């Protein structure tokens, strides 16, 4: 979070607490009403969101779904949009705290080896995110719609 | 470390669900206590100083620590007091301002015993040092910000002892 | 400034800005606007705030200006006067930039190691600084002045 | 090193005068277009890698540079010029960032010019695939950035050159 | 129709007095929630289809009113019943914006019961599809504007049954 | 007010209320303490705006207090400015509003088969509305003063 | 007639479901506000004569409702009046110990404009009678209880008007 | 309710409310969160107590569940166990409003000729309104379970 | 009907271009103008009548027209021409706020001089009310809208004639 | 425009425009220069966004280009790509009109009997339309890309 990255920021230093640092930490909790109430309009439509977004994946990607494609059958593709749902609530918790450290540590390091293992498209799963972000900014305000999609494009470009 | 805002996160990703009415609502909590924290971190610092020389005529100095055979008898043994403290301060500082123990417990309070039953270090010495410190910061601080300091002090010694 | 502390911190650990330090780089922005104007206040007091500083302070410390001092001559006190104004000066250049950058990359780092070989008391520097942050917050409003504390406070907080 | 702002505080601090309506201006300046920065910078941190390999298939590759004889054969070489490719595009984006070249000439010019000539680097090259870079992310990021993006990399260029 | 200026205006002129305290504290408490209530509508107007193909799905298709013998059956009865739904969302959306009900006192309530008691048609399902269309309102809009929405839905729902 | 005319529209076209139409309720909120404020500076300073224009009108027409006048004696002038004073309240809920919906329900629609069944001079009633507008503008900013004024100069057109 | 309690009920009875968050927040805050109703009940009873009085005072008598011609010329007139009033007081403080508009709705407030019409009885003057006694109760009542006595009183002068 | 039970009879005299009456009223208002409380506990469990209410009936007087019964068939029982979530959901709103009058009103009057025109057996619907008091005395302590089986008795008498 | 934003839209749509730098060009030249357009609509509008009585006074009556034989004799013929004084002034407004003379020509001029010629209204001097609405016009609006508003009359009188 | 539908309005009346109606004919001739800087912007970019928006349609419904299909050969895709010219055209029309109400006369009303005459596929004009609207925004700031893509999402909605 915010408030993780300054306070540890200024104590390799043995220093107290920043002047410059007694700022956006103030902006983090001024904001952070905002940063709730996204949280929880997200989440209330977590199920719509991932299914529309697992649609527009299955189209614009039809090879996943064929005989030769990873989530082919009925339960691979339940496993496809659990990870969809999983990535939908790690957006959520990056939302609330304010910093992608959470969502880092959860579901981006090591996803690389993960899906290399498991064989699957690592390209795929990234456009299936931006599905997501485009289902979510379809049902938020412009601003909103710009602070959830900034941390949908971090995931992108992680997941690369 | 952690605070209450990677807390929540933390404890609600282990079980794997969204953040509920009681996320948001310790959530809600500690975003309205967000403002006399900050205020009184500045008011802890500038005049961390002058608390930690008050700390220690209060409660260490005028006592056996200060004769001959004391463990802050000569120079550099009261140096490295103000420092030790200095930390207890700083540190529960942090404490109060992204409130939760965690890095108290992690980063100043762990191993501490050890190193000080290593070194001499009178232990009761050290924690009344700390609630002399808890009081003069509860005298600057305000009404209402002198808790959840007295909360992180009390932590803190309480874990030291 | 704050674009020179996160360019740091990316660069050290070979990265680009974080979705977390792009939103404090735009909250540092958009207050700037206010922000100008406050440390435009102090601008044109520069050499009024430090000239009253003067006598509050070797009033306090009468040792300062007697003859065991180290300031006794009109010289002498110039020299601490033009001290005075140079941490004026750049306590407003860093007012002006954001972070402790401007104050202790210039005048900051090495206090003690100057002073080591110049005989000038660092408890009183303490209560100058004291008094200059207790002399240049009613010339602004409390709005202003909530703007300015902190920003006064790194002085008499590193110093120590 | 430096962006906009320190440049102007170091400017006005070697001659030891105060911010005056002019410096002030300058800082105003700066400060109006930087979230357009911001912009830009979160587009190419997201596009990163597509910009390098739109920028190596339109001026390195499907060459010489790719076949035997050339500098860019070999996997390792290839992995080193691509390397060198997000290296430049990353410093391209500090410096449009700051709105500066300092860093640019303290981490990525100094040495580069006689580096690249001990190690046999085409000069020539590394230009051409810098201005497709620029030409990538002046279609990327759109007019309103599309300028002080490409300020940078042909300042980088002009210093290769 | 009347909304909270209004109100006050005509419930002051029939009087014949001046804007007092009171009316003023009352229109000062209308002027605060004004960006609110215009972010709902917004959001509401952006997601309209949504919300009603949700509704209909949560309490009407997929039932004995779409078989044959219920009222929802036939692409007529289908169209009517989605516009009925649409026109509730409208004016409710209106209400929520004006902070009065009198615009579905005088344009949605009157006679309508008598109506739809003519024509057939299910009216507790009615009541039933307008809290679906509450309930959807409402996660999507937030805390912020869901009970100021939320009471306007409610007084449709009592008004009909 | 505002939102009744856009609400009437929407309602009219069957549509929900357009972006457009939003930004304008917007800017009507913003300006609602302006309002506020010019409408309280004229109801504090409304009987001396009476009494002046009831003066400018009479001595631009003295007729109406002669002899084969409307507005002869005592009681028959207490009554003409008694409806000064209405339109001037009028006027000043018209500027609360936004837009002039309980002026024209309150005050317009029918005063002229009122004032023909009343035999009082129309024009001359516009003329002492004008002279309300000269005194009323004389007591306000100029921005302000166009403000009131072009409400007032729509009673004047809606007059005739 | 209805309460708070009386109406929630049976407003989440014609829907058919259980007292759920909602309820019980609507029920917790009338329970919440349920001591000060009943003092300012017992404070408006006893002193009920002389708030007439006042009232009377302050906004019918002194006027031309007393001389000659208007509805309280002679006793008798103003004999209907303290009656009249009495009930305008007694409803409403029942309105501000069962709170809900309703009763005032149901029994004083209904057709009383056709009866005034029938009998002459200026409204505008009984008008100006409620806000005079709002006035005075809520001097005598208390700072805070001054406050939805307002509000029944408000609701019962505009209804009328 | 207790309010309406007492301003209303207090009424009828035409008369404020009695000193008398400045009382329990206050004992209402004084026990509303615990009846809040016992309300909501009950909803919690409205399944299982209508689930094993239904079962203890059935077992009591299997004659309603056998082919010449009122209740044979899946959906006919299904009627029955809706009834007595019906008769649950009424003692609720008994205990939150504190009187009988909101349940005597939905679910009493009449309910005579109702069950007789249905052919249904009173003394079975009231042996399961006392399964349910049973099963929901179970669930709390000593003081609620007999403030919400007292409204239980109320309904099994009121039966009959 | 077109304005003057929509004018050159016309012209560039029935040439398949788009729009080069003389369109905006001209857009800029009528949005410039934008606000002196309103406010000399909004005073003719607050002053009307008066404007159609002085343009009567110097124009048309005190002249053989209001006697007998004219075409303004009689009560009826009179107020038909006071009606066209009115029409024609508020379409003169509606053309100088939309900056083109397509509504003029598409609602006031067709088949006017023919229906004019056919009834026997004298055309010489209905162009000369309308130079003496305009002089009065332009005499109200002052010197920032006296030139576009003259243009539209002298339109009309050039269309007429 | 925004100005000929508040004129046509007046006149439908037989009124002269409103207080309420010159204040929102003010509000586009505000928002006029930034129309015509959208409108250049995108104008300058007409022939990058055409032939992008083919690729992406042939892309994405490779069919048209297939043998059965209508765009069928060189002349038929060039066509198809001065049709798409065509569009990009209306859609900077409607931007700078500030209304859709010119490319609804131009290339809308009757659209549908267009390409059924031609047999031509509306879902794929659609998609190019589309792909067309990803090309513009890709090219505007946020708020300008907003206000683009109302008019590309009102085309793509009419072509229906
Ligand atoms: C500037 C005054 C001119 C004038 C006026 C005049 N008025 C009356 C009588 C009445 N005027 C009104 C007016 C209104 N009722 C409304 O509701 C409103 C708007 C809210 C208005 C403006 C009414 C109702 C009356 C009737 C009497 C009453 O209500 O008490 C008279 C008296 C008529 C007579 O000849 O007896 C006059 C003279 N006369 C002038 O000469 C002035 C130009
Ligand atoms: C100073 C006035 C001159 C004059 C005029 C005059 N006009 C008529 C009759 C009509 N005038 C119109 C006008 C219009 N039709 C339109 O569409 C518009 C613009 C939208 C206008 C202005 C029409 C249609 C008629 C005929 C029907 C009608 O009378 O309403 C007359 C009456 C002629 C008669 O007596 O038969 C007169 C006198 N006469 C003069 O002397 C002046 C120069
Ligand atoms: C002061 C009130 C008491 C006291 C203390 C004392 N401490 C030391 C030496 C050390 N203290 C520390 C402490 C810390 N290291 C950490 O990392 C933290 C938390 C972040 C703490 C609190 C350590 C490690 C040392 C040893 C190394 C060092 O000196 O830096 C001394 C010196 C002992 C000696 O002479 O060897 C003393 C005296 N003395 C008193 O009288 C009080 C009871
Ligand atoms: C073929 C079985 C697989 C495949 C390959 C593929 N390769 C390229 C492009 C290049 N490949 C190389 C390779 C080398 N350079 C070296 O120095 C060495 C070591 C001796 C090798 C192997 C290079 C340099 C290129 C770039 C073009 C060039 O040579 O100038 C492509 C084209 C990718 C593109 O985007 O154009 C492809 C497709 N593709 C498959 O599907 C197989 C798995
Ligand atoms: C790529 C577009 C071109 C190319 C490049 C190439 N570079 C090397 C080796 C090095 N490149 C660097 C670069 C930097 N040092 C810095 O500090 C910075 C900025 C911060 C840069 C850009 C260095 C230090 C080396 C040497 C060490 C290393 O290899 O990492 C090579 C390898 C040469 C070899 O084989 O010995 C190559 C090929 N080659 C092309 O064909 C392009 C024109
Ligand atoms: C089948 C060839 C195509 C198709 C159809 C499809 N329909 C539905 C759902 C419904 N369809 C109806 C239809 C009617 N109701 C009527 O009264 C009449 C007139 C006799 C018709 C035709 C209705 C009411 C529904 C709603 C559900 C219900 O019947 O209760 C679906 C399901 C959609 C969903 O979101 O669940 C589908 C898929 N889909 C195709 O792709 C075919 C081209
Ligand atoms: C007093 C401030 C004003 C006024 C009043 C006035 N009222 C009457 C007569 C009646 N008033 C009532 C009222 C009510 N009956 C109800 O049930 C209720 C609510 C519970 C009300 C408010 C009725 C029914 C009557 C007629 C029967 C009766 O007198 O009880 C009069 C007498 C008229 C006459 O002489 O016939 C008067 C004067 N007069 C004023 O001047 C004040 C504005
Ligand atoms: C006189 C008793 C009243 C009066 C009158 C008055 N009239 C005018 C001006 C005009 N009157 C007419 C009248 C008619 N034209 C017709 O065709 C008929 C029907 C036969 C009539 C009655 C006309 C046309 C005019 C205009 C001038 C003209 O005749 O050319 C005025 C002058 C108004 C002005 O602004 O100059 C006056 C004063 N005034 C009173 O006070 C009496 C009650
Ligand atoms: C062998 C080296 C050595 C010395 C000398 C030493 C001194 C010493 N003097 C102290 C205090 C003190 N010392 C003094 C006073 C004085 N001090 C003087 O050297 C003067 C003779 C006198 C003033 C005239 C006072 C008043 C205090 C109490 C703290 C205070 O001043 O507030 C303390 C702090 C602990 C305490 O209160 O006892 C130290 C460390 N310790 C060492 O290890
Ligand atoms: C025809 C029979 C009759 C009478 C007389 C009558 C009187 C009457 N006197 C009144 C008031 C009043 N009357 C008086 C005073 C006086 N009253 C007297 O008879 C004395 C001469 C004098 C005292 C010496 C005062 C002071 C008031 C104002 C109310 C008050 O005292 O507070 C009022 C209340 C309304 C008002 O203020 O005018 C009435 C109705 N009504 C009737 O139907």
């Amino acid at each position: 979070s915010v408030l993780t990255k300054a306070i540890v920021n200024a104590d390799a230093e043995a220093r107290y607490l920043s002047p410059g640092e007694l700022d956006r930490i103030k902006s983090f909790v001024a904001s952070g009403e905002r940063r709730l109430r996204i949280a929880q309009t997200l989440t209330e439509a977590r199920e719509r969101i991932v299914k529309q977004a697992g649609d527009q994946l299955f189209q614009i990607r039809p090879d996943v779904v064929s005989p030769g494609g990873n989530a082919y059958g009925e339960k691979m593709t339940a496993l496809c949009l659990r990870d969809l749902d999983y990535y939908l609530r790690l957006v959520t918790y990056g939302i609330v705290a304010g910093d992608v450290t959470p969502i880092e540590e959860i579901g981006i390091i090591g996803v690389k080896e993960m899906y290399n293992s498991l064989q699957t498209p690592i390209p795929a799963v990234a456009e299936g995110v931006r599905a997501m972000k485009n289902v979510a900014t379809s049902l938020l305000s412009g601003d909103d719609a710009a602070e959830a999609g900034f941390y949908f494009d971090y995931l992108v470009g992680a997941m690369q | 470390m952690q605070d209450a805002i990677t807390a929540v996160i933390n404890n609600y990703d282990v079980q794997g669900k969204y953040l509920d009415g009681a996320a948001l609502d310790k959530l809600k909590a500690y975003f309205t206590t967000g403002a006399v924290r900050v205020r009184a971190a500045a008011v802890i610092s500038s005049n961390a100083t002058t608390i930690i020389k008050e700390a220690a005529a209060k409660a260490l100095i005028y006592s056996d620590l200060t004769r001959p055979g004391g463990n802050m008898y000569t120079t550099r043994r009261y140096a490295a007091c103000i420092r030790d403290m200095d930390y207890f301060l700083r540190y529960a500082t942090y404490a109060m301002l992204a409130g939760d123990p965690s890095i108290l417990d992690e980063r100043v309070l762990n191993g501490l015993k050890e190193t000080y039953n290593s070194l001499g270090v009178p232990i009761a010495a050290t924690v009344g040092g700390i609630q002399a410190m808890k009081e003069v910061v509860g005298g600057l601080v305000g009404p209402d910000a002198a808790k959840e300091a007295s909360i992180y002090f009390d932590y803190l010694s309480s874990g030291l002892s | 400034s704050v674009v020179l502390t996160t360019i740091m911190n990316a660069d050290q650990q070979l990265r680009y800005p974080s979705v977390g330090e792009l939103e404090q780089i735009k909250n540092f922005m958009e207050d700037s606007a206010l922000r100008l104007k406050v440390a435009k206040t102090l601008s044109d007091a520069n050499d009024r705030v430090v000239k009253q500083a003067s006598a509050g302070l070797f009033q306090r410390r009468p040792d300062l200006n007697n003859p065991g001092g180290n300031a006794y001559g009109e010289k002498r006190l110039g020299s601490c006067i033009r001290d005075l104004g140079w941490y004026y000066r750049l306590i407003t250049y860093s007012i002006v930039a954001g972070n402790n950058e401007p104050v202790e990359r210039i005048g900051l780092t090495g206090i003690f190691e100057m002073y080591r070989v110049l005989e000038v008391p660092i408890p009183a520097m303490i209560e100058s600084m004291r008094l200059l942050k207790k002399e240049a917050l009613e010339l602004l409003s409390p709005a202003e002045a909530e703007i300015a504390a902190p920003y006064f406070d790194y002085v008499i907080g590193a110093m120590q």
